[PDB]
This record gives C-alpha cells, structure tokens and sequence, in this order.
C-alpha cells in the first residue's frame, strides 16, 4: 500500500532555468489560463516522475 | 467576458453579470464594449482637431495667452470623447445590451451578483460526473430576484 | 566555472546564461551601428547606387543589410563546431575502458570477475589493441585543441 | 490599490510563472563574478 | 528481485534516446477538448443549474444527507425526523438510487 | 576599546578590586589564580568578524562605485554629447542594475525566502524531523476542513449528549430491577430476580458536574 | 573608567614610550566617525521608513483586491495558468492513470496473514475459491487520480 | 526505508547484486548540460487548492458579512 501511494506522481514545476533548452525555449512560451475543471489534481505542470517526458533530464536519486 | 451590467427594470435598478448570459450573446455584448474606445478615442481626435483649428485660425482666440489656448484644446479634447461615448450608447447600444440580457437573472444589489466562473462546484458521481453547484456543503439555494425581461 | 559549483543546482548555470548574453549583445552591435550611421546607413554598407529605379536598388540594399548581419551571425557555426568537438572528446573519455583487470585487490566479484570473458579482437592486447585506443585518444584531443583554438 | 502592486506577490508565484525564484540566483552570481573581476582591474593600477 | 521493478497494466512506449530513459508516448492517446472548451461546456451546465435548478432544492439536499448515514435504520429515522416523513424507496427513486 | 568594554569595567569594579588588588599580588595558588584572571583591557581583544566586515565593505563599495559610474545610454542616442559611435551602449546599465539587485542578496537567500515555503516539499521534510518523504507527500492529505470542523463538531455534540445522558440515568433510576433487566434484553432471556443489595447511584465517581 | 593595577611591574614612561599608549585612542576615534554617519543618516533612513508606513495602506487595499476581487467573489488570486499544450495535459492525465494501474509484484507477505490451518483448529473450515480471471483493472475518474 | 518496514543489510547504493546502480553525475560539462539534480523546492502543492477559497467568499455573502 505504501509503495502504491508513492508512485502516484507529485507535481513538479515546469519553470526551469537549469536545463539550457528550457532556459531558451520558455522565453517564448505563452502562459495560458488553466481553467479549473473541479478537481484537485490538475496536472498543469510536469510530474515528479523519472519517466515523465518533461522530467527525464532530472536526476531522481 | 467579465462585465457587471446595470439594467433598468422599470423603477428598480437591477444588476447582473455577463457570465449569467449564454456565450452566444456574451460575444455580442463584448463587441459593443470593444467599440466604445474606438468612439471615445475617435471623438477625442475631433475635439482636438476642431479646437486646434479654432485657437489658431480664428483671430480672436489666437490673441490670447497660450495657457488659455491650451486649456480650450485640452477641455475640448476629453469633452469630444465623452460626447461620442454618449452618442454611442444612447443611439442603440445601451438598449441593445438590455435586449441581449433578456432571460438573465438579475439582483437588487450589486453585491449579490455572482460570477459563474468564481462559483464552487464539484463533479457529481451520481450524475455521470457532471459539474454541479449543489455540492455537499450547500444548505438552502441561490434564490435570485427575477429573470430580466426586455 | 569551478568556484560556482555550490551557488546553484546547476554547475554551468552562469555559463548557460553567458552564452545567451553573448549572443544577444553581439546581435545588437550591428543594429546599434546602423543606428549610428543614420538614414544614410545603406550608403555606408553598399555605397552609391547604380540604377535610377528605387525599387531595383531596394532589392540590392536588402541584400547588403542581410550580408551585413550574416557576416556576424554565420560565425556562431564556429561555436557549434567547438561544442560538438568538445562533446565527442568527453564521450570518448567517459566511455573509455576500465575493468577489474586494472584494479588492485578488487572486491567487485559480481562484475565479470568470476565469469569466462573471451573476446574476438586481436591478441597481444596491451601491445596491439590498447595502444590503438590510446592513439585514437591522442587524435581526439589534438583535433579538439586545433578546432577550439 | 492598483493591480500593478500584485507584482509584489511571492506566495502564489507558482500560479503565474515561478521564474523569479530562479533568475535572481543567476543575478546574484553575476554580481559576485563582476565584483571579483572589476575590483581586481581597478585596484591593481597601484603597483 | 530488481528493486526498480514495476508491473504496468496499460501499454507504454519508451524513448530510444541515448543517456535518457522515459515514457515518450502512450499508444492510441486521444486528446479531448481543451481546458477552455471544457470550461465553456461546464459554464453552460452550471448556468442552467443556477437559473432553473434551484427550486425544491432544500428537500433534495435533506434526502441526500440522510442517505449518507451508515445504517439503514438511521436513514429511516433521518427521513422521518428531518425530511417531513419521506419513504425510503420513494426518496431513493428521487435521488436515482433505484434500479 | 569600545563602550561595551567600558560598561563591563563599571560593573566589575568591585570584582576588579578583589582579583587585582588582593588576589593578584599574593603567592601560591591564590596568586596564580588572580594573575590569570586579572581584569583590564583585553590582550588580543580585536574582533576579527568586525574587521572582516570593514574589509569586505570597503572592497565591495569600491566595486559599486565603478559599476554605477557609467556613461548614460540615453545621452549617447543623440550623438551630441561625448558619444558619436558606441556599439555597446546597450550594455551601459547592466552593471548598475546588477549592483542594485545585490541589495536583495540576503533578503532572498535560500528557497524559503523566495516563495511561500509551506507549499513546497522541503517544508514537509522539516516538520517530519528532517526525514525523507516520498515526493508526492504534498498530495496525499486529509482535508484540513475535516480535521478542524470535526474537532468542533464532536465537542459540541458531546455537550448535547451529556444532557441526554442525564435524562437517561435519571429515568432508569426510577425503573424496577425487573424493567431495567428485561428492557433491551435478548428475547431468549428468562428473567430471574437477584437478591436485593445496596448499590449507590453515583453520577460521576469523581465529584464533578 | 579607572582600571585597577596590580603594580606587578612599572609601566613605561609615557614621554619616553608614547607609541605604547596610542592604540586605544585611535580605536575609539574610528567609532566616533561611524557615529557621525549614523546620526547624519537619520533623515534618509527615516524617510524610507516613513514611505513604508504609507506604502502599507496601499498594500492592504491591494491584497483585498487581489483576493476578494471587485464584488467579493474572488480576484486574480483564483487564477492559475500553464504552458502545457493540450497534448501535454492529456499525456499527464494518462500518466496518472498509468501510475494508478502500476502495481508491484508478489503483494505482501503471506506469512503475516491468517492461516487456513489455524482456522480449521478454531472451528471454521474455509472454502477454497478459484481465481477471478475475467476482471480487468481500470483507472477511476480523473478527480480520484 | 528502515522506518517504513524494510530491514537493510549492508549500506550504500553500490548494489553488489542484480540491481541497477546510479553513480553520481560526472562533474564534466557533458553530463552537466544533460542532467541537473532534482530541486525539492520545485515540488509544489497543486494550485487547485486555492479554489477552495470560493467556499469562503460564498459563506461570507450568505452570512451577510
Ligand atoms: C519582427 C521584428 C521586426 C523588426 C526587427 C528589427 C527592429 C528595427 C528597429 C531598429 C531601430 C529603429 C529605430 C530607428 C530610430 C529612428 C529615430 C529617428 O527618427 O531619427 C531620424 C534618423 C534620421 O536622421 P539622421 O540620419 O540622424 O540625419 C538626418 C539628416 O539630417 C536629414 O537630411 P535630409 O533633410 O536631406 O533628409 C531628407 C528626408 C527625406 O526623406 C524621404 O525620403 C521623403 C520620403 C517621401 C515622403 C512623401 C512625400 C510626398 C510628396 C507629395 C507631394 C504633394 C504636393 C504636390 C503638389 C501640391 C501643390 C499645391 O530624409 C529624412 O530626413 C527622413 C529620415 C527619417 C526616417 C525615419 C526612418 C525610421 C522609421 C522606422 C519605422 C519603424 C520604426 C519601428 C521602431 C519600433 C521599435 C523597434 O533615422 C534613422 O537614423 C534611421 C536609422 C535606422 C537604422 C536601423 C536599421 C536596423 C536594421 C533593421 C532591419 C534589419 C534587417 C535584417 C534582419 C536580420 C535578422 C536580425
Ligand atoms: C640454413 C637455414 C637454417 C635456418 C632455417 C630456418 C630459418 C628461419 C625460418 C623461420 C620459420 C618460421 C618460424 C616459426 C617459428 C615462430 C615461433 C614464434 O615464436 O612465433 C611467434 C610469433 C607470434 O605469433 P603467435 O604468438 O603464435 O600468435 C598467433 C597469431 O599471430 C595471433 O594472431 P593475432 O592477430 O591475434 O596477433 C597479432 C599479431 C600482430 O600483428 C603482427 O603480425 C605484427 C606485424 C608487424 C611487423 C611486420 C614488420 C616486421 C619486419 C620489420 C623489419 C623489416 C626489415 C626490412 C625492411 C625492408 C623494407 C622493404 O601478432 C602479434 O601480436 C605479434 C606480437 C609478437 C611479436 C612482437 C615483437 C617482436 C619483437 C620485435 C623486435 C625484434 C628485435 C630483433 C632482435 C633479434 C633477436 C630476437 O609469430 C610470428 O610473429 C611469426 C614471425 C615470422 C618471422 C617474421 C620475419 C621477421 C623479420 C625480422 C627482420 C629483422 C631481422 C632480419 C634477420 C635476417 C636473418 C636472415
Ligand atoms: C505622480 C508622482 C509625481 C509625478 C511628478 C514628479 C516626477 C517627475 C519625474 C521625476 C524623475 C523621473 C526620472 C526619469 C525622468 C528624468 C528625465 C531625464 O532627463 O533623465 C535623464 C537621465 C540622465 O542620465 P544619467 O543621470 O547620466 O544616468 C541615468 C541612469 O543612471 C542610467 O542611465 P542609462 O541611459 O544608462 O539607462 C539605460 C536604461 C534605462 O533604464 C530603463 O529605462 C529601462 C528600459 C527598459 C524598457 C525598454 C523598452 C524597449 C522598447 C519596448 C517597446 C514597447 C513597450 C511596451 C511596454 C509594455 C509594458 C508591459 O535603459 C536601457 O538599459 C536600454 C537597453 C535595454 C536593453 C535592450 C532592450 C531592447 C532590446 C530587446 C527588444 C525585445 C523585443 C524585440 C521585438 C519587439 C517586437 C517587434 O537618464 C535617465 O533616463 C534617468 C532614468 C533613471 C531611472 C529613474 C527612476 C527613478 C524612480 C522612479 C520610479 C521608476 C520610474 C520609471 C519606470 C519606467 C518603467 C520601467
Ligand atoms: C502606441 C505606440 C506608438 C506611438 C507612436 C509611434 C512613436 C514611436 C514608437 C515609440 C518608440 C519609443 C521607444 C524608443 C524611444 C526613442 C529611442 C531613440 O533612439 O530616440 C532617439 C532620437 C534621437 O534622434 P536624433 O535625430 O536627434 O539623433 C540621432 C542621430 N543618429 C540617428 C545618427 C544617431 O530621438 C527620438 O526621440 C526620435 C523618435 C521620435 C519619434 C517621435 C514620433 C512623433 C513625431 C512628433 C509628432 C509629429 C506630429 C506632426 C507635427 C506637426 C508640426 C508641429
Ligand atoms: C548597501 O551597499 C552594500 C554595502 O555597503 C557598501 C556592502 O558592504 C555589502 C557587502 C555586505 C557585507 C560585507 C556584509 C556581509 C554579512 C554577511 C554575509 C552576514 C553577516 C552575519 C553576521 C554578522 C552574523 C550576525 C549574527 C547574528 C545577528 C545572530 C546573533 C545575534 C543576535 C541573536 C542578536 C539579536 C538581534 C537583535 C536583538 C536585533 C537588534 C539589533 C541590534 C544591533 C541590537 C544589538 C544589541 C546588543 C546588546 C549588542 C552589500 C551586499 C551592499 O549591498
Ligand atoms: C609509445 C607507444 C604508443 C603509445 C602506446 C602506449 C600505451 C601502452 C599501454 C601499456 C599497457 C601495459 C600494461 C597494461 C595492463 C593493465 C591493463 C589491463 O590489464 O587490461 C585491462 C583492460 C583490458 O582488459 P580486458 O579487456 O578485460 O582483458 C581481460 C582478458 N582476460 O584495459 C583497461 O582497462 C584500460 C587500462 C585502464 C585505463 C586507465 C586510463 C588511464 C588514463 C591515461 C591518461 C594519462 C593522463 C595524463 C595526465
């Protein structure tokens, strides 16, 4: 049960200046209003998981 | 479209919000409020042009201190914008938004007017997870004043 | 950049910002130079026109202003060459061979120490194969030094 | 009273950009670097 | 057993990239309406519920609160005491719990 | 010498008389103790931290004067004062803006000063005793509304149960032993009386209300 | 203040040895120069603190505007934005469903569970069931992920 | 992990057995451009939490506050 609850991914901010591709690309990104759909788990950012397509450059050790 | 409307319900002055109107008519209301600055700024130009033509070519105002001449152009500039804004609304637009708000709920006080985008709701499992205002913390209801008719 | 290792979560943070600063302020140098020339700026680049047609000269002036910026912007391919050459050397060194056969009293018994490990390369390994890997290493760094300098 | 004062917010900066918290780190590093470099140049005219 | 071992019940696709390991895509992943299209959809549902779905609401909320009790005998006591003497099966049909 | 050292000397004036006048000039263990703890001005009393600030303040201030004393970018735009061709005029305010940003160097130090820390993961590890937590610990949470509302609800309903509890005890006191044992009893139970004993009827064993 | 002297040794003559008595004075002289700066900075620092006192009242009205809004229904505090595209959002939702359907092997330790041999000796002979081979695990609604 | 109920023999993360190891990031620019350590301050509470304040604004208007 503990391992299963731990795999439900946490929310990790998209804003990142540590990776040089995001440091350049995010200067041209447009922040759009994320309309609330009635939930408490809207993944409007990236997810704190090593296998996520926007978090693979992060070292989860 | 976040606009608070002040409608004339006979003798009462009722209030509502554009979020309480269907999206098909919110676009027509927003289009009217978008042409107000075009009439306001356009009227400011005429008030600035006609005033500059009078304080220079009319040799009765030209023989005056510059501070008096600049005050006329300054006064006629913003006065030309306030007049054009009145002609815009009073012609057919102040009554068009009233007709576009037909069927929307109104309230006696502005403080009682809710914004539909700011209301709390939940996904009702008992109704195919549709969004519902009748969440498990609601006690009585909304009970607006009346439906606007124009 | 060694002295900035603990200043943030990225060791190369200052370097990644500096390459952006270096690109933007170098890009603005030709722009500010054309502003200093004034409205005659096209005469400073190409010189005197040849045809009476302003539309014809407009095309030649559009090229001179483009060439004026290409002389600067195309030089960043040199920086790309220096980075690629530096990465290829780092890839060769990071993947260079190191095994338990070079360790003194190894305890990594599960890392091929107790397994039958034959190969299909040339024999006399330290005389033929190992010097060959070092010869290519010297080429990688000598080619890198020549490029980056 | 105006909405321009909303720029003073850092409690809910993650709702809009969350970029301020990382850029100032570089600026503080950049000031430290220029401090070490510029003080060396201007002071070392004395020998 | 390997400490990093997971069993997944839905298909995933891994990236074929050097130095990185991640899930780059999900097979047959369809994109629904945007966050703005869903918002407009929900506003239309909430607007009709605000204008035409507020009369007789106090009675239905009492029936719903009574049916969240643990035991059935407490539900019948709640309906009789708080809901003006409503019937169990009759209120269950109103709320939509009857098959 | 500083005023704080002078303030110590006024308070230690009687102590200075016991050690320096009496104990210091004696012999033996009392003499060695007095000469060792003699009171006066400090040998090696300099404060290196205070001196470290004065040095770094003067060195960093000379850098501020260089970085802030720049020729204006605005004045060089007209080509009429001191600057005709300045191809790097757009760098003129980078050093001043960088120095002015250094004023918040200590105001915004670390993660907690740049955001609302209770909404970040490291705050949870600190409240758990500097203990590692799973990365999704900020999500698996019970409603703070429930914890506080239920705490009030339970205590408010306990006051209303206490009033009902008194009416039940009083009504059961006036009930026959036959009634208090057959009511709420199992249907299969046949009542048989017990010998009458004297057992007091105490509401609260401790003398509480 | 006067310092008690044990008189264990005679101090050098001030006229013959003047350098030995100077450090104390120049040290307090430095502090006096710093106090002149502290006093002269009273109006500059006070003007800033006075500005903060006036700025406090505008920040109060801006916070209530930020939180409550125009008509007390909520201001820009309720706004949240994102740079995720529509594909990025539905990838994250499916990533949430995938982790919900991500289990580990072998479950828990069977030796920490009630034995069937113990139930027989306690008076309850358990019935053996077959494996439910027809059920398919699925993710719940997004509100529960 | 020990408090969570998993006894630990040995120590460290240099797994002797059949496990994947994760060495420290090589302190060379190649790996320092591809990777960066996980900043714990970037793991946040979802902003949908702020939408619960909608209940407060509605309760205040119902109570005439
Ligand atoms: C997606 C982004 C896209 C854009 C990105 C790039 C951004 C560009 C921004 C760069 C900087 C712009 C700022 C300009 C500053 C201007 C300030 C100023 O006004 O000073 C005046 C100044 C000229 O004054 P001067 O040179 O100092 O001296 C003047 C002499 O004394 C005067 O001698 P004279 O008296 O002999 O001259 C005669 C007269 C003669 O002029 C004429 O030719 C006359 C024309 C005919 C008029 C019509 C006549 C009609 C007649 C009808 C007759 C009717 C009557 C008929 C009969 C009726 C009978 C009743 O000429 C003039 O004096 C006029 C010159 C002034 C023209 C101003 C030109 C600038 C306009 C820029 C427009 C856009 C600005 C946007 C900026 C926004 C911020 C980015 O203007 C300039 O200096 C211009 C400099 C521009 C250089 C910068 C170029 C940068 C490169 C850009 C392109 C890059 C391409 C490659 C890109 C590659 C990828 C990166
Ligand atoms: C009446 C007549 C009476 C006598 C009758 C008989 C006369 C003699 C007939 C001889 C019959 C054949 C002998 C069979 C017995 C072999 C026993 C043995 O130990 O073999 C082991 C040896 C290693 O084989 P293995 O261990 O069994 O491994 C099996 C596979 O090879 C493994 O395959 P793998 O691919 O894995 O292996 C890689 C391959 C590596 O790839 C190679 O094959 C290397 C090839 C590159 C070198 C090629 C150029 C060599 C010539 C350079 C000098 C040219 C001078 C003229 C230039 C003219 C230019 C136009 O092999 C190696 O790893 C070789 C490393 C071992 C040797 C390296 C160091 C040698 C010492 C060098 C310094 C010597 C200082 C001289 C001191 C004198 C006293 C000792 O076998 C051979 O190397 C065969 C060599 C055959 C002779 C070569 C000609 C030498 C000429 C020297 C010229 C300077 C002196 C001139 C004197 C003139 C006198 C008239
Ligand atoms: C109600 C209250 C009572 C009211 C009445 C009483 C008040 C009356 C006035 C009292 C005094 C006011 C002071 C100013 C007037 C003084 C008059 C004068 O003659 O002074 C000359 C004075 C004499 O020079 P100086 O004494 O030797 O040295 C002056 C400074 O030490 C340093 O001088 P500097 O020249 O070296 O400084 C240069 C710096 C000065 O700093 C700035 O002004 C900041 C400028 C940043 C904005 C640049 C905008 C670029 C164009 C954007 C166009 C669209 C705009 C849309 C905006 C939307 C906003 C969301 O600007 C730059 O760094 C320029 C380079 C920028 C980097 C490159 C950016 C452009 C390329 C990137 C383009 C990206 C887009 C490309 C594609 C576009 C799409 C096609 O120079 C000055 O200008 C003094 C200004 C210094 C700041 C004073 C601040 C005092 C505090 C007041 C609060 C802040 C007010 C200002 C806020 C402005 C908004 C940020
Ligand atoms: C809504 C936005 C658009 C507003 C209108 C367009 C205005 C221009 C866009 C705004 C630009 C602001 C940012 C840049 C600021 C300027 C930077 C700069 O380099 O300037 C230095 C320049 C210096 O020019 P200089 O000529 O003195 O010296 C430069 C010499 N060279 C070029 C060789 C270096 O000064 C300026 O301000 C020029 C820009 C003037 C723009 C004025 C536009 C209106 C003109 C007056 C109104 C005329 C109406 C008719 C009058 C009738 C008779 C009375
Ligand atoms: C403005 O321009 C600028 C300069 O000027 C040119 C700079 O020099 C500089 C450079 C900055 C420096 C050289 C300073 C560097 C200082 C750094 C890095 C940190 C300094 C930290 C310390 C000195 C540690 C101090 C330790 C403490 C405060 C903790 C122990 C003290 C305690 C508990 C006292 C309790 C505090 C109070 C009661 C507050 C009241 C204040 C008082 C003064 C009361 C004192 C009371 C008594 C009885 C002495 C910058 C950046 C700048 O922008
Ligand atoms: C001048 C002539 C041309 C240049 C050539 C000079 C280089 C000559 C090399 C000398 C080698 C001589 C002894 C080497 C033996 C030790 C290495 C060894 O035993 O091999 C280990 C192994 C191969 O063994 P296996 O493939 O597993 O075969 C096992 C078969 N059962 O090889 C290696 O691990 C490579 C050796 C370790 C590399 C260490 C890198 C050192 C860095 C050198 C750069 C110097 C930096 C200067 C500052």
């Amino acid at each position: 049960a503990t391992r299963w609850y731990g795999r439900q991914p946490g929310h990790l901010l998209r804003a990142d200046t540590y990776w040089i591709p995001n440091l350049v690309s995010q200067r041209f990104a447009k922040h759009q209003p994320a309309h609330w759909d009635g939930t408490q788990n809207m993944p409007i950012f990236r997810l704190a998981d090593p296998k996520h397509k926007d978090s693979y450059m992060v070292q989860f050790r | 479209s976040n606009i608070f409307l002040e409608l004339q319900d006979g003798d009462k002055t009722v209030y509502t919000h554009t979020s309480l109107i269907e999206e098909s008519k919110q676009e027509q209301i927003q289009a009217i409020y978008d042409k107000v600055p075009q009439w306001t700024n356009g009227g400011r130009f005429l008030g600035f042009w006609l005033s500059m033509e009078a304080v220079n070519r009319v040799q009765s105002v030209a023989k005056l201190p510059i501070y008096y001449r600049a005050g006329i152009v300054a006064t006629s500039t913003l006065l030309g914008g306030l007049v054009s804004s009145l002609v815009f609304w009073k012609s057919g637009n102040e009554n068009q938004v009233a007709k576009l708000a037909n069927g929307a709920p109104v309230y006696l006080k502005k403080w009682e007017v809710p914004e539909l985008s700011k209301l709390y709701f939940f996904l009702d499992d008992d109704n195919n997870f549709k969004p519902s205002l009748n969440h498990h913390a609601v006690t009585q209801g909304r009970q607006y004043y009346k439906i606007y008719q124009h | 950049h060694g002295w900035t290792s603990m200043l943030s979560h990225a060791v190369l943070l200052l370097s990644c910002y500096s390459i952006i600063i270096m690109f933007l302020f170098i890009l603005g140098m030709p722009t500010l130079l054309l502003y200093d020339f004034g409205i005659f700026f096209l005469a400073y680049l190409k010189g005197a026109g040849k045809y009476i047609s302003s539309v014809a000269e407009m095309m030649f002036d559009y090229t001179a202003c483009l060439v004026f910026y290409i002389r600067i912007l195309a030089q960043w391919i040199r920086v790309v060459l220096m980075v690629v050459t530096f990465i290829s050397l780092s890839h060769y060194v990071s993947d260079f061979d190191i095994t338990n056969s070079a360790l003194i009293g190894s305890e990594n018994q599960s890392d091929s120490m107790n397994e039958l490990n034959t190969n299909f390369s040339m024999t006399y390994y330290i005389l033929t194969v190992l010097p060959g890997k070092f010869i290519y290493w010297i080429y990688e760094i000598l080619h890198t030094f020549f490029v980056v300098c | 009273i105006l909405d321009y004062l909303f720029l003073l917010d850092l409690n809910d900066d993650l709702t809009r950009k969350a970029v301020f918290e990382q850029v100032i780190i570089f600026i503080f590093i950049y000031c430290t670097m220029n401090f070490l470099a510029w003080s060396t140049v201007v002071e070392l005219i004395w020998p | 057993m390997q400490n990093t071992t997971n069993i997944v019940h839905v298909p995933v696709h891994m990236g074929h990239t050097h130095y990185f390991d991640y899930i780059d895509s999900f097979p047959k992943l369809k994109e629904g309406p945007t966050l703005e299209e869903n918002h407009i959809t929900n506003q239309k549902i909430l607007r009709e519920q605000l204008i035409s779905g507020q009369q007789g609401l106090e009675q239905n909320l009492c029936l719903r609160n009574c049916f969240k009790l643990s035991q059935k005998r407490y539900i019948e006591f709640c309906l009789d005491r708080k809901c003006g003497g409503a019937d169990f099966q009759r209120a269950a049909t109103i709320l939509g719990y009857t098959k | 010498m500083n005023p704080i050292q002078k303030a110590w000397l006024k308070i230690l004036e009687p102590v200075s008389y016991v050690i320096n006048e009496k104990m210091a000039k004696r012999t033996g263990i009392i003499g060695k103790l007095g000469r060792f703890f003699a009171i006066g001005p400090r040998e090696y009393g300099v404060h290196p931290i205070n001196r470290m600030f004065i040095f770094m303040n003067r060195k960093y201030m000379a850098f501020q004067a260089v970085a802030l004393h720049r020729y204006s970018f605005v004045k060089s735009l007209t080509h009429n004062g001191f600057h005709m061709l300045r191809v790097f005029r757009h760098f003129a305010f980078v050093l001043p803006a960088t120095v002015l940003a250094g004023l918040g160097l200590f105001v915004y130090w670390g993660d907690d000063n740049k955001c609302y820390s209770p909404d970040r993961f490291p705050y949870l590890k600190k409240r758990a005793g500097d203990m590692a937590l799973p990365l999704n610990s900020l999500n698996q949470r019970t409603s703070a509304h429930y914890i506080e509302i239920n705490a009030i609800y339970g205590a408010e309903m306990m006051k209303r149960y206490h009033k009902v509890w008194e009416n039940i005890i009083e009504e059961r006191s006036k009930a026959t032993d036959q009634e208090k044992k057959t009511r709420y009893a199992h249907p299969s139970y046949q009542y048989s009386p017990l010998p009458v004993v004297s057992i007091p009827n105490v509401l609260n064993p401790l003398n509480l209300q | 203040p006067k310092i008690v002297n044990p008189q264990l040794w005679p101090n050098p003559n001030k006229l013959r040895f003047a350098d030995l008595y100077k450090y104390q004075g120049v040290e307090m002289k430095k502090i006096n120069d710093s106090i002149k700066n502290y006093k002269a900075a009273k109006f500059y620092i006070g003007g800033i603190l006075g500005g903060c006192l006036v700025f406090k009242f505008f920040i109060d009205a801006a916070v209530d505007k930020y939180i409550f809004g125009e008509n007390g229904n909520g201001g820009k505090f309720l706004e949240m934005q994102t740079i995720n595209s529509n594909y990025d959002y539905y990838y994250n939702r499916q990533f949430q469903r995938m982790r919900y359907l991500t289990e580990d092997p072998a479950g828990d330790d069977p030796l920490q569970k009630t034995k069937d041999e113990h139930l027989v000796d306690l008076g309850f002979i358990p019935k053996v069931f077959g494996a439910n081979v027809e059920v398919r695990k699925r993710a719940p609604h997004d509100k529960y992920l | 992990t020990l408090r969570a109920g998993k006894n630990i023999e040995g120590s460290g993360q240099v797994h002797f057995g059949y496990h994947d190891q994760k060495w420290g990031m090589p302190a060379i620019p190649m790996f320092q451009l591809m990777y960066y350590e996980l900043p714990g301050n970037s793991i946040v509470v979802n902003p949908c939490r702020n939408q619960n304040y909608r209940l407060y604004f509605e309760m205040r208007k119902k109570l005439g506050i």
